[PDB]
């Protein structure tokens, strides 16, 4: 149903609340009641029209397939290529992952897109991440691997993954601090 | 899991499968060294199965073959972080051991250039600094391992210690032994005494000698003890880093240096250095030239695989997913097949 500015615009009348809600009961009761095609096209003037892009699949000199990605996380920005088949191996900024990410939780987010579609050991993998800490650049490359490999598993795991949250792009950044205030939200403690 | 136990007859037929060890050869020839976690590792199974590897089967090709006529060869040990070349270096202690030669079993050479509170002038020499309780554990740990070869073997010098105390020639090491030991002061004499003696009498066939040195890269960096004036010290200051070196040179013959690169417990040297030039500097490659590099990987999926049903056999993998196909993978991916990463992730899962 068109909104109230809508209504007053083909109007060209101002209305009130309660004036759009008793035309939008009117107009629902009118569709319920089996409005035939005469009733429908009046209907019509009044009602207003309301998945994951999988990448391309590019072949290497060599002539074996990949598909690359780009994921932002925070500060840090990781771009990742996935080759079709593969044996787990993974290199980041040229170094293997467990060398790069020491840390068993960083570890765990590289696996988590892998281990989720169940192709652990498939694929192979080259990223490089730059900014943020650890963390961060973990994130935006579990991000990069997600988009990458969706083009290589089927769409209903694409649409697996996007429901368990693997292909959306974290909008929790570092809020800016506030003058007059310690922090982003911490407030100098008040002296009554 | 192999029914061969003997460390020389096993080889590429008994690659990727555990070799055991007996509580008494366990305390004797390894009552140091062994990585701590390994040690705890043992405490709980009561057992000490170690998996055979290529680097391990190599170097015990090249030690079979070797000629005690040449002057001794180096085999140096190296490879990423937690890929088992202490163990590695462990079980060729063991094969040597068992062949019934003399180990001189350094556990870590790391230890000997920091952290040190009892740094004292060494009285043989006023320009060089002594680490007695370091000198006197060793010593402790040496005559345990080799007690039967200490009475056997004598010494061939007049070894003065006190203005009136000294060792006679034709004396048994285990004089010498047994004065360090229980003289704490003379701890670094009596060290850099048996590593003379060794070295001497190796090259006159009195048996064939292994110097098992881990961490070697320690003796050529840099140390973090600082002299009372707050200077920091080399370590060709420390009389024992001193006789270590002297000892890791090829001019004798009669033995094997074997000796293991550990960037872990390293000084000033960045985590994901571990090839040996990054890890043992110019001096450092230098001294060792030349020298055999054996490398030591992460478990290939063969190696992986036996060692996580040998967890699951001691029944470590307590999670009820361990066993699946899935958890095996997981543990797979989480520990790129690294043998410390994957001990490490299996001691809490
Ligand atoms: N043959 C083996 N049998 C049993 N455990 C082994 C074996 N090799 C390696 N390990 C396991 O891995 C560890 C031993 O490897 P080690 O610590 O010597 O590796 P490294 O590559 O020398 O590492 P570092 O970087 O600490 O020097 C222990 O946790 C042990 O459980
Ligand atoms: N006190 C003492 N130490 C000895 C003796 N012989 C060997 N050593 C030990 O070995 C060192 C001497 O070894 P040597 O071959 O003379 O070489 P140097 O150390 O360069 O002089 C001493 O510093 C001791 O650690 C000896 O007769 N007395
Ligand atoms: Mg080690």
């Amino acid at each position: 149903w068109l909104i109230k500015e809508e209504l007053e615009e083909m109007l060209v009348e101002k209305l009130s609340d309660l004036d759009y809600m008793q035309f939008i009961r009117l107009l629902e009761k009118l569709l319920t009641s089996q409005c035939g095609a005469a009733e429908e096209e009046f209907v019509q003037r009044f009602r207003r029209s309301v998945k994951q892009l999988i990448e391309p699949v590019q072949y290497d000199e060599q002539g074996m397939a990949f598909s690359k990605s780009e994921g932002k996380r925070k500060t840090a920005k990781a771009e990742a290529i996935v080759y079709k088949h593969g044996s787990g191996r993974i290199k980041v900024n040229g170094i293997d992952y467990q060398l790069y990410f020491p840390i068993t939780q960083d570890r765990e987010q590289l696996m988590f897109p892998f281990h989720f579609v169940d192709r652990l050991g498939k694929h192979d993998v080259t990223c490089t991440v730059s900014g943020g800490g650890r963390s961060a650049q973990a994130g935006a490359i579990r991000l990069a691997m997600a988009k990458a490999l969706c083009s290589f598993v089927t769409e209903d795991e694409v649409e697996w993954m996007r429901q368990a949250g693997l292909l959306t792009t974290d909008p929790r950044v570092r809020e800016r601090k506030k003058p007059g205030q310690e922090g982003a939200r911490r407030k100098f403690t008040w002296k009554k | 899991r192999t029914n061969e136990n003997d460390p020389a007859k096993h080889g590429d037929q008994h690659e990727g499968q555990h070799y055991n060890i007996s509580p008494q050869d366990l305390e004797t020839v390894f009552p140091h060294g062994l990585p701590p976690r390994f040690v705890m590792q043992v405490k709980t199974f009561s057992e000490a199965c170690l998996m055979v590897r290529k680097p391990a089967l190599e170097l015990l090709h090249y030690l079979k073959n070797t000629s005690f006529a040449y002057p001794a060869i180096r085999y140096l040990l190296y490879g990423e972080k937690g890929t088992g070349k202490t163990l590695s270096l462990c079980h060729v202690i063991h094969f040597c051991a068992k062949q019934d030669w003399l180990i001189l079993h350094i556990p870590d050479a790391h230890l000997w250039v920091k952290n040190c509170r009892d740094l004292l002038q060494s009285s043989y020499n006023k320009q060089r600094f002594d680490q007695p309780l370091e000198a006197s554990t060793w010593l402790k740990n040496f005559k345990t391992t080799n007690e039967r070869f200490l009475n056997q073997i004598k010494v061939q010098e007049k070894y003065v210690w006190n203005k009136r105390e000294s060792t006679e020639k034709g004396s048994p090491l285990g004089e010498v032994v047994e004065q360090g030991i229980t003289r704490v002061r003379n701890a670094t004499d009596a060290v850099g005494i048996v590593l003379k003696e060794l070295k001497r009498q190796s090259s006159l066939g009195m048996f064939h000698l292994l110097v098992a040195v881990d961490g070697i890269n320690a003796l050529w960096g840099r140390t973090t003890l600082k002299r009372e004036d707050k200077s920091p010290i080399a370590p060709e200051e420390l009389a024992l880093v001193h006789n270590l070196r002297k000892m890791m040179k090829n001019d004798w013959h009669g033995g094997a240096i074997v000796s293991a690169l550990s960037q872990t417990g390293s000084l000033f040297k960045p985590r994901k250095a571990y090839l040996p030039q990054e890890l043992l500097g110019k001096e450092g490659f230098d001294a060792l030239d030349p020298f055999i590099p054996i490398l030591v990987s992460n478990y290939n999926p063969k190696e992986f695989e036996s060692c996580i049903q040998y967890y699951l056999e001691n029944n470590w993998l307590q999670h009820e997913k361990a066993p699946t196909e899935e958890g095996k993978k997981e543990l797979l991916f989480l520990s790129n097949a690294n043998p410390s990463l994957l001990e490490r992730h299996c001691a809490y899962l």
